[PDB]
RNA sequence: UUGACAGACUGAGAGCUCUUUCUUGAUUCUAUGGGUGGUGGUGCAUGGCCGUUCUUAGUUGGUGGAGCGAUUUGUCUGGUUAAUUCCGUUAACGAACGAGACCUCAGCCUGCUAACUAGCUAUGCGGAGGUAUCCCUUCGCGGCCAGCUUCUUAGAGGGACUACGGCCUUUUAGGCCGCGGAAGUUUGAGGCAAUAACAGGUCUGUGAUGCCCUUAGAUGUUCUGGGCCGCACGCGCGCUACACUGAUGUAUUCAACGAGUUUAUAGCCUUGGCCGACAGGCCCGGGUAAUCUUUGAAAUUUCAUCGUGAUGGGGAUAGAUCAUUGCAAUUGUUGGUCUUCAACGAGGAAUUCCUAGUAAGCGCGAGUCAUCAGCUCGCGUUGACUACGUCCCUGCCCUUUGUACACACCG
């Protein structure tokens, strides 16, 4: 899917400085609770992050949970220049 | 320095909201204050009916659901501190207490 | 109708034989007898084998009942 | 300051999308069930599972990852919100833990009746006055057949079946078709209530030895 | 498609505007005390929403 | 001390109340004297408690009766059955109980429903049908 | 002797004759060709039925005040025919309630109540007290 | 104007304002009734 | 590789596409695998759920007894019960399910706890009437130091056990009648509900699901429009009637179960005031609620008109016109005003439901709901006739017996 750098700036920023996500499965809706993009490039996002293993997905009564894992936290780590030092909130 | 305190308790177990609000009332006691109720509001009764097929097939049945709320009213004639001292007594769960005045 | 069921009846035997001495002919008396004595779960049952209780005390009185075994009687 | 019927709706609503979202995620790791309990300014969760370890995670990451997420889900305050992993006592008389294992066994290939047969006898050796396993969908052939396994006691009927009766259902995925799994689990009379309903049975009378 | 068009008829009331909580489905929905849940969903869930059957 | 007493008559969800107190022998319903009361063909049932006992042992207490919920029947006959209570009431507490008695078994002998309340209630209805036993005509092609 | 002691129906007649003839009364100009609710088929048959309904009033007004245009209107509401639909209840034309209130206010019968709604005056209690008496 | 499946054509005249447009292109085929097929009797 | 001004194209301020050429920057495009979605097929591949067999009383081990065995006894001649409920008889003895117990609602408590979000009583003041001071009747307002809980609310308990009396029955289990009692059909009504089954329904409730199909010119998704409602006809559940035990117009006055807001000028229930014939509109406000809507129905009661005339019964059909909801009302959304005034005069063969606060009549609340209830789920008001028996019809349970049936007599 086609999304603005900095779309996707923000939401690998997000994910990593968080260590986790949630969105509602609606396409439609114009901005993301917690993220300044479109709900549906959240959704495709997490979704490609999760085809490669960067993240784990769980669904239940129309929402999505995503949790980032290992691999998931050197690529962001890699992606976004941060120190090594910085970690994900949940750690 | 007195006030009418009014407590607001509101749960769907029977028990547990009357031993709460017995507890409150002795702990008032104690206190040599004076406690008005426990009021207790006429019950609200919920009620769903749905019918029991995830169809359209067989004898129209159904089943009615019913969530009861049990409310009650208490007034303690005090200052702040002391009602509030009184209601940090352990509290069970299912049981919301409301403090305010008048 | 009103037949009393298997848990009643043997209650009431089981009470009887084992409390004879300070069973009465009054249902009243024997109620708060077998709530002192016993553990029923509800009230109707407790009145129900009470109630038979007194009907087997009054039968007894005229002579032996038949699955009581009484240790004065025999 | 919504109503009192709506904040006690919102309530059970949350407490049953709570419930599904945490058998989803800690299905593999054992979900016997989760208690909401309610503070001034503080709200606790516990997890119960059979496996604390894998819930909690190295350094409890897992744990923080799950309260963080359900924060923001559920707007909840941050640091308002905390969980808690407890383990299940007497996991054998636990419906939900049973379904579970036996689903994973049967996951691994064990054979069915095998399967059901520990489950029943692991149930019986943990105190359970009685058990019942149902096991439903295609075995062995085409068409789809229920398989039966009971011992003990066991009661249907009336009130004190929702007391005396835990049960629990699971769907296992094979791979050509679904499996239907049913537990149902009888309690004991327990006077201090921990391990079974603190109330007898309506038919059972008691009479105390004469002295 | 295309902003203006795509998802652009309005959706402010009406079956299509509300859908379950729970399947997403938008027929039989319990709107009663803002459940939201279709009758299939919430007879499923009533005994933890806290839904007791006396009689 | 006032002398006073409070009884009840009830029928299906009629509440009515009767304060009964000395005085010359006045009845009124919510202020209104008990000769107006409506329907006009029930003023016998209204009346039956005062045509038994005569208007005479009505003539040293002031009767007034509040009634509420039910119908038009059913409060009527709870304004009737509160007024033989609160009379018997009455004479059993500031009368000698040689009246009272006689009172009450001349009530009874004409009536019991003038002192025990009916417990009729209705019956919930059940779904299948549109009455509490009428069920949804059946048909079979 | 008060309105409590009189029949209803009696009392009506006797206070609607009396507000005729007090002639302090404005009729609108309509009283004539309105019905007295949409769910009535035909205009009332009494000639005098405006006189009649503010006596009404004026007595509903004296056992109880704290009436509005809205409660008077469920008052004399009933049920409507719906042809081949069933009966449900219909509200009462509240143009006449409006103006049969601000006439019997005119006159000093009932004033407005603190709470809302209308309250009988004692110039009122007086007047209707005195044809109770007469009544007899 | 659209019926649903073609632009239906009319020409606009003094005795049709205050009109829809819908009025004037019938989104439906009058019924004509051919005889009754199998299963319309014996109910 | 994206987006786009203007013109054309288009149903269209869809750059959809074309002409004209600017912007953007590896996020995409092309091809091969692999995915994803699908109210797509398969309920005769499935899970779960529900209906039905089946509202009846039925069902199964262990150890013993019988049989070569399939099987059988237990689980029964009899009496009794709503009951495989009991008493008993007994090659069975002990048990486990169903039934009962259980739990919810209703019916009694002048006995307990407690009520300014419920009331009563007396008092103080005030209005009205009556002899008008004092007295009597009726209304309105305050007393958190006036009293109290009969009336209302809801917690704990009590209460019925056929307890007692007369008969019948095996000295049993039990049954009929009767005083008393709130209650003597299991007190009434429900919820729950066994074993074994159906190729009964549901893949169109589900991010439940196997396999098959499709997957970019899509069976995915979205936008516009239409249809699901189309009308020679047949059937099912219903609403309105055929009238005077009535219709209409006055006067009159008695419920219960319930439901209600994002406060933005304001969203939900809406009081009060004003405007209007109605439908509706405007303005102050209350209620997140025993606090406000809620001071909250109709049938009915009461007095007049009508007068046996398809008539002032009936309200189908249709014309004109006015408002409200909605982005949109045409194929009338719904609701008002005047006008039009169809069949229908009690309904053939057939056929449904029902035994007491029941049937029937009467209205009310909720679900659906921006707007629409003749439907369903509940609620109350008025309130009956008949029976309290049987196996004739239609079926169900048990036993005996016949069978060439076992896909089980639709054999
Ligand atoms: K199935
Ligand atoms: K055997
Ligand atoms: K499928
Ligand atoms: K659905
Ligand atoms: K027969
Ligand atoms: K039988
Ligand atoms: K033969
Ligand atoms: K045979
Ligand atoms: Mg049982
Ligand atoms: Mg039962
Ligand atoms: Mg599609
Ligand atoms: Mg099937
Ligand atoms: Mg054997
Ligand atoms: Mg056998
Ligand atoms: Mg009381
Ligand atoms: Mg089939
Ligand atoms: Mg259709
Ligand atoms: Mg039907
Ligand atoms: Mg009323
Ligand atoms: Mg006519
Ligand atoms: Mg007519
Ligand atoms: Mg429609
Ligand atoms: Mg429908
Ligand atoms: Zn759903």
């Amino acid at each position: 899917m086609i999304i603005s750098e900095k779309n996707r700036r923000e939401i690998s920023k997000y994910l990593f400085q968080e260590g986790v996500c949630y969105a509602k499965k609606d396409y439609n809706l114009a901005k993301h609770p917690l993220i300044d993009v479109p709900n549906l490039q959240v959704i495709k996002l997490m979704q490609s992050f999760k085809s490669k293993e960067y993240v784990r997905e769980t669904f239940a009564w129309m929402h999505y949970y995503w949790y980032l894992t290992n691999d998931g936290i050197e690529f962001l780590r890699t992606y976004l220049n941060l120190p090594s030092e910085i970690v994900p909130a949940t750690l | 320095q007195i006030h009418k305190i009014r407590i607001t308790l509101s749960s769907k177990n029977v028990k547990n909201l009357e031993k709460v609000c017995a507890d409150l009332v002795r702990g008032a006691k104690d206190k040599r204050l004076r406690v008005k109720g426990p009021v207790r509001m006429p019950t609200k009764v919920l009620n769903i009916t749905t019918r029991k097929s995830p169809c359209g097939e067989g004898t129209n049945t159904w089943d009615r659901f019913e969530l009861r709320v049990h409310k009650r009213v208490i007034d303690l004639f005090s200052s702040a501190d002391v009602v509030k001292q009184i209601t940090s007594i352990t509290i069970e769960p299912g049981v919301e207490v409301e403090v305010t005045i008048a | 109708g009103r037949v009393r069921t298997k848990t009643v009846k043997k209650s009431s035997r089981q009470v009887i034989e084992r409390y004879y001495s300070k069973m009465t002919l009054d249902f009243h008396t024997n109620k708060k007898i077998l709530e002192e004595v016993a553990i029923i779960p509800s009230k109707r049952l407790r009145n129900k084998i009470a109630g038979f209780s007194t009907h087997l005390m009054k039968r007894i009185q005229k002579g032996p009942v038949r699955g009581i075994s009484l240790k004065l009687q025999e | 300051q919504i109503s009192k019927k709506r904040k006690f709706v919102a309530d059970g609503v949350f407490f049953a999308e709570l419930n599904e979202v945490l058998t989803r995620e800690l299905a593999e790791d054992g979900y016997s069930g989760v208690e909401v309990r309610v503070t001034p300014v503080r709200t606790e969760i516990i997890i119960r599972a059979t496996r604390t370890q894998n819930v909690l995670g190295e350094k409890g990451r897992r744990i923080r990852e799950l309260t963080s997420v359900v924060q923001k889900r559920f707007k909840f305050k941050e640091n308002s919100v905390e969980l808690y992993a407890e383990k299940v006592n007497n996991r054998g008389l636990c419906a939900v833990a049973q379904a579970e294992s036996l689903r994973y066994k049967l996951l691994g290939g064990l054979a069915v009746r095998r399967a059901c047969y520990g489950v029943l006898r692991f149930i019986m050796e943990s105190g359970a006055k009685g058990c019942e396993v149902i096991v439903s969908g295609k075995l062995r052939a085409q068409r789809a057949k229920s398989m039966k396994f009971k011992d003990g006691y066991m009661i249907s009927s009336g009130q004190p079946v929702k007391e005396y009766i835990d049960s629990a259902v699971r769907h296992i995925l094979m791979r050509q078709g679904v499996l239907g799994i049913k537990v149902k689990i009888m309690l004991d009379w327990d006077p201090k209530g921990k391990q079974g309903p603190t109330t007898p049975l309506p038919d059972l009378v008691t009479i105390h030895s004469p002295k | 498609g295309h902003s203006n068009i795509w998802n652009a008829h309005p959706k402010n009331y009406g079956p299509g505007s509300r859908t379950c909580r729970v399947c997403g489905n938008p027929h039989a929905i319990i709107r009663k005390y803002g459940l939201m849940c279709c009758r299939q969903c919430f007879r499923s869930n009533a005994k933890e929403i806290g839904f007791i059957k006396y009689r | 001390a006032v002398e006073s007493v409070q009884c009840f008559g009830r029928k299906k969800t009629a509440v009515a109340v009767t304060h009964c107190k000395r005085g010359r022998g006045l009845i009124k319903i919510n202020g209104v004297p008990i000769e107006l009361v409506q329907p006009e063909i029930l003023r016998y049932k209204a009346f039956e408690p005062i045509l038994l006992l005569g208007r005479h042992r009505f003539a040293g207490v002031d009767m007034r009766i509040r009634v509420k919920g039910g119908g038009h029947t059913s409060q009527i006959y709870a304004i009737r059955q509160s007024i033989a209570k609160a009379l018997v009431a009455f004479y059993q507490k500031y009368v000698d109980e040689q009246q009272k008695k006689e009172i009450k078994d001349i009530l009874v002998r004409y009536d019991r429903t003038l002192l025990v309340a009916d417990p009729r209630r209705c019956e919930p209805k059940k779904f299948g049908g549109r009455g509490a036993r009428a069920r949804f005509q059946k048909s079979y092609r | 002797r008060t309105v409590k002691d009189v029949s209803p129906h009696e009392f009506v007649k006797a206070y609607a004759a009396h507000l005729k003839r007090s002639g302090k009364m404005e009729l609108p100009e309509w009283t004539d060709i309105v019905k007295t609710g949409k769910l009535k088929e035909l205009a009332p048959y009494d000639p005098d039925w405006y006189y009649i309904r503010a006596a009404s009033m004026a007595r509903k007004i004296y056992l109880r005040g704290g009436l509005g245009v809205g409660g008077f209107r469920r008052i004399y509401g009933g049920n409507q025919r719906n042809g081949s639909r069933p009966r449900h209840f219909c509200k009462s034309s509240g143009s006449v309630a409006r103006n049969i209130l601000q006439q019997l206010q005119n006159m000093n019968i009932v004033d407005f109540d603190p709470k809302g709604g209308r309250r009988i005056t004692s110039n009122g209690q007086r007047d209707l007290d005195q044809v109770a008496g007469r009544i007899a | 104007i659209y019926n649903g499946k073609t632009f239906n054509q009319i020409e606009v005249k003094p005795e049709m304002i205050s009109h829809y447009l819908a009025e004037f292109s019938i989104s439906y085929k009058p019924v004509k009734h051919g005889r009754p097929g199998i299963g319309a009797t014996h109910s």
